[PDB]
């Protein structure tokens, strides 16, 4: 059951880079992205998201070795942003900052050797 | 970067929303980025306790026309820290306009747009009739 | 301290000069008897009304309190828009 | 609580405000100042009714709902000429133009 360390170190160091990013105004774009709204704040946002998922679920599911791959990961982080892109519209501050996010993670991932 | 955007404080601050205007209320937050962002509107005569962040930044529209408003006798309100279990008051109300602003404004809610250019006046007041106007502009003037 | 704004039919307005001065045209125009002014092409019917506008311009300017709606009904709209685009007030 | 209006008489309007509490006779005076004619020499009027000059503008009913600044209420103002006072005459404003058909 337990993937090579290796792999799992890979996957945390790309989203660590991920949730540390700091834009010029020196703000953590990941954070409002690490825990989903809740369900009694924001119900609509379950009613239109089949597959709400946050960075807190990213990372157990990589302590618990439910990505077999960085293709895996790469799936729910994309799975993430498109969530954003999805319920929140084109030009709002979260829309943009999952921009911005998606463009880190690929970056991060492309520079593992 | 824009200048007029909010502050990241993560500062919680109540703030009722007072309509002291005949309009329905558009609230506009301007993000962190600096771009304006539409918040539910108010219905006129209405007031409502909102949650906002202290060092935010909104400004208020008519929301139909987008035709400017003043909060608090002023273009930008600003959310400070509630002292003593007191709400802060964002007093929504309308400009005294230009009259020739006035004059545009009931114009445009008599005429559709393609309509304009028939009407039998100068020529250049076409133009002004087809500058709705618009938050964007606003903040550049404000800039 | 008054002055008297003439219609092109004759109407004679007697408002405060303060309050005529909103207008920059008007303003340039005293800067016509002295403190008179003859508007050529602007009848009665919409004269009046910028004088209410500036009763209403003067009265809410500055003002903390919730200020109304200034009306204008629509069979004059054009025609106050086209004095308000001369006097730009 | 300060009203607003329009003293007009033939071809001439006065824009003055008051407040409900101010009489008759002071809109006289304010009359005098602006067109030199002393009080005895006017009668003011609420439509065709002739006001008494010891009421207040409220008890002849003017009162700041109906008397905006943004539209005024109208007194009416006849004249005496030597011995006797002219009838009251209000010339009407223009009429605007028929409302144009891109508003119908």
């Amino acid at each position: 059951s337990p993937n090579p360390p290796k792999l799992t170190k890979q996957m945390n160091a790309i989203i660590d880079t991920v949730i540390n990013y700091k834009d010029s105004s020196g703000r953590q774009l990941s954070e409002v992205f690490i825990q989903l709204p809740s369900r009694k704040e924001l119900p609509e946002y379950y009613e239109l998201i089949r597959k709400p998922v946050d960075f807190k679920k990213i990372k157990e599911r990589i302590r618990n070795h439910k990505y077999r791959s960085l293709g895996d990961l790469e799936k729910d982080v994309m799975l993430l942003c498109h969530n954003a892109q999805t319920f929140n519209l084109e030009g709002s501050q979260i829309y943009e900052d999952s921009i911005v996010l998606q463009s880190v993670f690929k970056s991060a991932r492309q520079k593992i050797a | 970067r824009p200048v007029l955007r909010s502050v990241n404080s993560r500062e919680p601050s109540q703030v009722i929303f007072c309509n002291r205007s005949p309009r329905v209320v558009l609230p506009v937050w301007l993000n962190f980025d600096g771009e304006p962002q539409p918040y539910p509107t108010l219905p006129p005569g209405t007031g409502r306790r909102i949650h906002s962040y202290r060092g935010h930044l909104w400004l208020f529209r008519d929301a139909g026309t987008h035709d400017g408003l003043l909060v608090n006798q002023t273009e930008l309100f600003v959310p400070s820290l509630n002292v003593d279990g007191q709400p802060i008051f964002a007093n929504i109300t309308l400009p005294v306009y230009t009259l020739k602003e006035r004059c545009l404004q009931v114009v445009r809610s008599l005429v559709k747009p393609e309509n304009y250019r028939r009407l039998d006046i100068v020529r250049s007041l076409y133009e002004d009739l087809e500058d709705h106007p618009n938050v964007q502009k606003d903040l550049e003037r404000l800039t | 301290m008054y002055v008297k704004l003439i219609s092109s039919d004759g109407h004679e307005f007697i408002v405060k000069r303060e309050h005529a001065l909103t207008s920059g045209t008007i303003k340039a125009m005293l800067s016509n008897e002295t403190n008179e002014v003859n508007f050529r092409e602007i009848p009665s019917h919409v004269l009046s009304k910028v004088c209410m506008y500036f009763t209403y311009k003067v009265r809410y300017t500055n003002s903390s309190t919730e200020i109304p709606e200034f009306p204008i009904a629509p069979e004059i709209a054009l025609e106050l828009l086209m004095a308000a685009n001369f006097l730009d007030c | 609580m300060d009203v607003f209006l329009m003293i007009r008489r033939h071809k001439t309007t006065i824009f003055t405000d008051a407040k409900e509490s101010s009489t008759v006779f002071e809109l006289k005076r304010i009359v005098e100042g602006i067109l030199k004619r002393p009080p005895d020499e006017q009668r003011l009027y609420k439509d065709d009714q002739l006001l008494d000059d010891g009421k207040t503008l409220g008890e002849c009913g003017f009162t700041s709902q109906t008397a905006r600044p943004q539209a005024p209420a109208t007194v009416g103002l006849a004249f005496r000429a030597d011995d006797t006072f002219e009838a009251l005459c209000i010339e009407p404003f223009s009429s605007p133009p028929e409302l144009p058909d891109v508003m119908k």
